[PDB]
């Protein structure tokens, strides 16, 4: 198994540039990767808070009492343990999936390749992240390895659903990175001057009004409207 | 006196009549975990009920509410209590609420018979004169000091008593005031309750090898802090030993062998179970007398361990692997290099028992295993009862310690006897650099708020573990008087300090007049008349007179009022 | 040592004496002095490890003494090593 | 069902020291239940002989059932005397017959196994003979005999088999092997006999 770690091109992400821009991987590099997580410094305070104390307490010794401690507590596997667990899942189980695992992963499957599909017939640009039947492969080996800590001879569709929910958190979320604009000025301009400041209209009528509609996503990102009641009511949040 | 040495059989008959019944348990030993002498002691008390089949009940008891709350849950078919380790200080029948009235049975004729038996048995001296004088239920294994040393007091007790013009008067306060110099005295500790219990088995004549042992290891734990009672009694065991031992001598080693050995043991740190470097280094003696705390100390060990032709190498070498031509050569070695560093004390003579071809050991070592075992082995008030359970759970380690069938469990004793001893040592310097110890004109205080490892001192064990290292460290410096110590630590957890005054001790090996009469704590006592005003959420419950816990905020005021206390 | 690190503001002397014919750059010269004396390199439970040793990186326009300075901590520093440029590969900075 | 999976066929080796600790033993007391001419309780028990027990003299060895010995010996109350079959001289007059004569075992008690070990951990100090030596002796018994087995189990036929002289608790070991292994080949024996 090959865990890799790399560092996209500008060392940053630089999320305002393209995805593929940033990943000078080619496809097919990128393609035997189960799982390709593009990790990002959120830069917040109640995070970094929280970071630096944690730090702070591993630097100050803290570390070789609390994590002892939660060791003994149960929470935790010494190095150690874990290795020996490992070597022994690895030799006495491997997991098949159920019939009902498996209708679950070949209708996520289609789900996700047409979602690709449509992102990148938006863009007009095939994405730098592929989707590919070798991914099908990845979310069938998380779910036997999901179903293989537990020693279980059957992968239920609990390991699915998680190894679903990992994919994702991972390989969709990598490619999903975004970074005409003609209609998406024109859409601002015509809703802020008829929307009022203070009011709410309802999403079917501005589909009325006339597409994918990003424009909308755009300015919830501006913090001047606000879907609220499901998705139903589109509101003027105040700017 | 209550109950002398030459009667501790009668007290033994009388457990026997009074609840030698198979039918039930009716006799309930209560044992002061916290305290290896009381461990002993109570293991000796199992086994001898054991050869007799007395069913029994051993609760391991923490502190004084525990105790409180336990006889309050005491069914009264139990009749014959016993109390290991404590009770001996306080006022029992007014602490448990008990009323001879309500637990006499056959008043009639001059005797008196009760429906429950106390028997305490623990060394602190102060004996509450209400308990070993005017009290019946109450039952006082006495070491001989009441007979020869509280006639005074025995005559001043008994002439209020019975008494309830101007000569009365006068006579009643110079008689009150006899009682009250009595009191108003250090807890101090005189004779270990193992040689006790080890003097009434020989009485009743069933000691034995296992029995000897644990007196050895009851008595060896009073030689850190108690060496004049272990000085005084370790003829008694040097000559039962000798009596004990089978005439047949020279014999081959069988694996069946078992043999209590007094041959010359070192007062090093582990010295068996670890490198030689590290025993000198971790000893506390030895610490003292080099202050291996600062920089320069190491450098000391080095030039003494080059000094004596033993190299790093073979210094550093597990004491089980050291080569034969110098662990053979230890003696001499010490005679020729060790008066010149001060450490002639260093050379002692020790008990070393090897149980057929699981290689010796000796009864210093054995008490630290169990020391550490009893120390480490697994809002606010309830944490707190959290650990008083985790520490009622280390004696049966302790406990299980004592087998000869559990020896994979006293080697993780050993081995956390030494990690102990190098979080006290690393603790040690970090407070001697820091100049941690506020030195004073009534006691050296030192507060530990911050640091590595501080989880450690929240154990009252530990606390004192390390008390005892700065303690050595201090006694050796000419230039500081004794004075009181105050350690202090912070617990994260329930905001409360855990203070333990402590008490200074001469030299090691310095045998003078003012070293003859031993040193009493005097804290006990100002921490319940500062307690007793002034309310500050302190909890004095511990068997341990002088250790009370504190809430945060209220350290500093308590502190400023003990310095405005001249009791201590 | 002993007795002059006892002296107050020790770290002023010391880094007032690193470039000492080197005029102005206290900065510098306390970045420097940090790296010369270097940090704790902490190790938690054998398994995670800090880096203990800082990095410093002297910016600045020509001819105010950055080369000056790294050839005293040449001097200086118990093992150093200068390498300069282009004339210093991937392979002789790290391994071969 | 009622009877667990492992005690179906054969009995735990605590049941052998149940079905040892049954047979008498000859002991000499350290009390005197006898009573005199000139109250007390009486054993009065249903599985064994009270008689020996309420006569008992002092240093006068009677005999008494094993496991009433061993309860006597929990405390200092008794002294059980090791059968004569447990002394070095015996041990070696059998271990020389084990070595003399390589086809058949030893004539050692059914129970010299279970009561040699029952001996060793309750009755340590009540032997003539160095038990570091009974022990080392009971172990080369075992060694031999236990190459003896091996060299038999060699034998195992569909008809029968004499393991004579063999003791209770090596039967008991060998039990669920040597019965599964000739039921098998009964079966196969008795499948090709299908004519
Ligand atoms: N602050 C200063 N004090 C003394 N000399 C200086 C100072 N700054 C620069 N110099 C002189 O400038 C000369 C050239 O410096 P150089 O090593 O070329 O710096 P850089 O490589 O950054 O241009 C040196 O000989 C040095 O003596
Ligand atoms: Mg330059």
């Amino acid at each position: 198994s090959v865990l890799a770690a790399a560092n996209p091109i500008y060392g940053r992400y630089d999320d305002l540039k393209s995805p593929g821009d940033n990943i000078d991987f080619q496809t097919t590099i990128l393609s035997r990767f189960d799982m390709i997580f593009i990790v990002k410094d959120d830069h917040n305070e109640e995070r970094d808070i929280s970071i630096a104390n944690h730090v702070i307490n591993i630097h100050t010794g803290n570390a070789n009492a609390m994590q002892n401690q939660q060791e003994e507590n149960g929470s935790e596997i010494s190095i150690e343990k874990m290795k020996r667990y490992i070597t022994y899942c690895r030799l006495k189980c491997a997991p098949r999936l159920s019939p009902q695992a498996a209708e679950k992963l070949s209708s996520n499957f289609v789900t996700i390749r047409k979602q690709l599909l449509i992102n990148e017939l938006e863009s007009t640009e095939r994405s730098s992240i592929p989707i590919t039947i070798r991914q099908l492969e990845a979310i069938i080996r998380i779910t036997e390895s999901l179903a293989k800590l537990e020693l279980s001879p059957i992968a239920q569709e609990r390991h699915v659903d998680e190894a679903i929910r990992l994919f994702q958190a991972s390989t969709m979320d990598a490619a999903s990175q975004d970074p005409s604009l003609s209609e998406i000025r024109r859409f601002e301009q015509e809703l802020k001057r008829r929307l009022p400041i203070g009011w709410s209209t309802s999403y079917q009528t501005l589909r009325r009004e006339f597409a994918l509609d990003k424009a909308l996503y755009a300015l919830e990102k501006h913090e001047t409207i606000q879907l609220r009641h499901q998705g139903q009511n589109i509101y003027r949040s105040g700017v | 006196m209550y109950y002398g040495i030459s009667q501790f059989s009668e007290a033994y008959n009388k457990i026997l009549r009074n609840s030698s019944s198979h039918s039930s348990c009716q006799l309930v030993i209560f044992v002061s975990c916290l305290n290896i002498d009381a461990l002993c002691a109570t293991k000796m008390l199992s086994l001898l009920f054991k050869k007799q089949l007395v069913q029994s009940q051993i609760v391991p008891i923490f502190g004084y509410s525990e105790l409180r709350r336990h006889y309050s849950q005491l069914d009264d078919n139990i009749n014959s209590l016993l109390l290991v380790g404590f009770g001996g200080v306080i006022d029992l029948e007014a602490f448990l609420e008990i009323d001879p009235q309500e637990y006499v049975i056959d008043t009639d004729s001059g005797e008196q018979s009760f429906r429950r038996d106390i028997y305490v048995l623990d060394a602190h001296r102060p004996w509450n004169l209400d308990n070993i004088f005017g009290s019946q239920i109450i039952q006082c294994f006495d070491d001989g000091t009441v007979d020869d040393t509280l006639g005074e007091q025995k005559e001043a007790y008994y002439k209020l008593l019975e008494l309830d013009r101007k000569q009365r008067k006068k006579q009643i306060h110079e008689y009150e005031g006899v009682l009250e110099e009595y009191y108003s005295q250090g807890t101090t500790v005189v004779n270990s309750i193992s040689a006790q219990i080890y003097s009434l088995l020989s009485a009743i004549g069933e000691t034995n090898l296992s029995n000897l042992w644990l007196n050895i290891l009851g008595t060896t734990s009073l030689d850190i802090a108690y060496a004049q009672v272990y000085n005084r009694l370790y003829p008694l065991l040097q000559d039962e030993v000798k009596r004990l031992t089978p005439s047949s001598r020279n014999s081959v080693k069988t694996p069946d062998t078992l043999t209590l050995n007094i041959q010359p043991d070192y007062y090093l740190f582990l010295l068996r179970h670890s490198s030689l470097y590290d025993s000198f280094y971790y000893s506390n003696y030895v610490n003292a007398k080099l202050s291996l705390w600062n920089e320069n100390g190491k450098k000391r060990l080095h030039k003494m361990f080059a000094r004596m032709g033993i190299p790093l190498s073979t210094a550093q070498e597990t004491w089980l692997y050291m080569d034969h031509s110098i662990k053979r050569e230890l003696g001499i070695i010490f005679d020729k290099n060790l008066d010149r560093y001060g450490l002639q004390d260093i050379i002692r003579d020790g008990f070393v028992r090897t149980l057929g071809y699981r290689g010796s050991i000796s009864a210093s070592e054995f008490v630290e295993a169990l020391t550490a075992l009893l120390e480490v082995g697994n809002n606010s008030a309830q944490k707190l009862t959290n650990l008083r359970k985790r520490w009622v759970s280390n004696f049966w380690l302790s406990w299980d310690a004592l087998d000869d069938r559990k020896v994979e469990l006293l080697n993780r004793g050993i081995q956390l006897a030494q990690d102990l001893q190098r979080a006290i040592f690393n603790t040690g310097v970090a407070i001697l650099e820091k100049k941690l110890i506020k030195h004073l004109r009534i006691y050296r205080l030192c507060v530990l708020q911050d640091g590595p490892d501080l989880d450690l001192y929240r154990n009252p064990l530990t606390l004192l573990r390390l008390g005892n290292w700065l303690i050595e460290c201090c006694a050796e410096s000419e230039d500081k008087q004794l004075l009181p110590m105050v350690l202090a630590s912070i617990d994260e957890n329930t905001d409360t300090y855990l203070v333990a005054g402590l008490t200074p001790r001469y030299p090691r090996g310095l045998d003078t007049i003012h070293t003859k009469k031993p040193i009493l704590n005097n804290f006990s006592m100002a921490f319940q008349q500062i307690t007793a005003e002034t309310d500050a959420k302190v909890r004095i419950d511990n068997f341990e007179s002088s250790i009370i816990e504190i809430r945060r905020e209220d350290l500093s005021p308590f502190l400023e009022k003990l310095t405005l206390s001249g009791l201590l | 040592f002993r007795k002059i690190s006892r002296d107050r503001g020790i770290i002023d002397k010391i880094i007032s004496s690193m470039a000492p014919s080197i005029y102005g750059h206290r900065d510098i010269k306390t970045a420097v002095a940090c790296s010369l004396f270097g940090g704790v390199p902490k190790n938690v439970n054998g398994k995670h490890s800090i880096r203990g040793d800082i990095n410093v990186l002297l910016l600045g326009d020509p001819g105010t003494a950055k080369s000056q300075i790294l050839k005293y901590v040449e001097k200086t520093a118990h093992r150093a090593v200068f390498a300069t440029g282009q004339g210093a590969s991937a392979v002789g900075l790290t391994a071969s | 069902m009622s009877l667990p999976a492992h005690l179906q066929q054969t009995f735990s080796p605590e049941e052998i020291q149940f079905i040892v600790e049954n047979e008498p033993i000859k002991i000499f007391p350290r009390i005197t239940t006898r009573q005199k001419i000139r109250n007390h309780t009486r054993w009065q028990l249903i599985t064994t002989d009270d008689k020996a027990l309420n006569n008992m003299v002092a240093m006068r060895s009677t005999e008494v059932v094993l496991w009433i010995a061993l309860l006597l010996k929990q405390q200092s109350k008794c002294s059980i005397v090791a059968p004569q079959w447990l002394t070095t001289k015996e041990l070696d007059r059998k271990i020389q017959y084990e070595k003399t004569h390589p086809d058949r075992f030893s004539e050692l008690p059914w129970n010299w196994l279970v009561l040699a070990r029952i001996l060793f951990n309750k009755a340590k100090d009540d032997f003539h003979d160095p038990i570091h030596e009974l022990r080392g002796k009971i172990q080369d018994l075992r060694e031999i005999r236990q190459i003896k087995v091996l060299k038999g189990l060699k034998y195992l036929n569909e008809s029968h088999l004499q393991l004579d002289n063999l003791s209770l608790l090596e039967i008991n070991e060998l039990r669920p092997f040597i019965t599964e292994i000739m039921d098998k080949l009964r079966e196969i024996h008795t499948a090709s006999l299908t004519a």
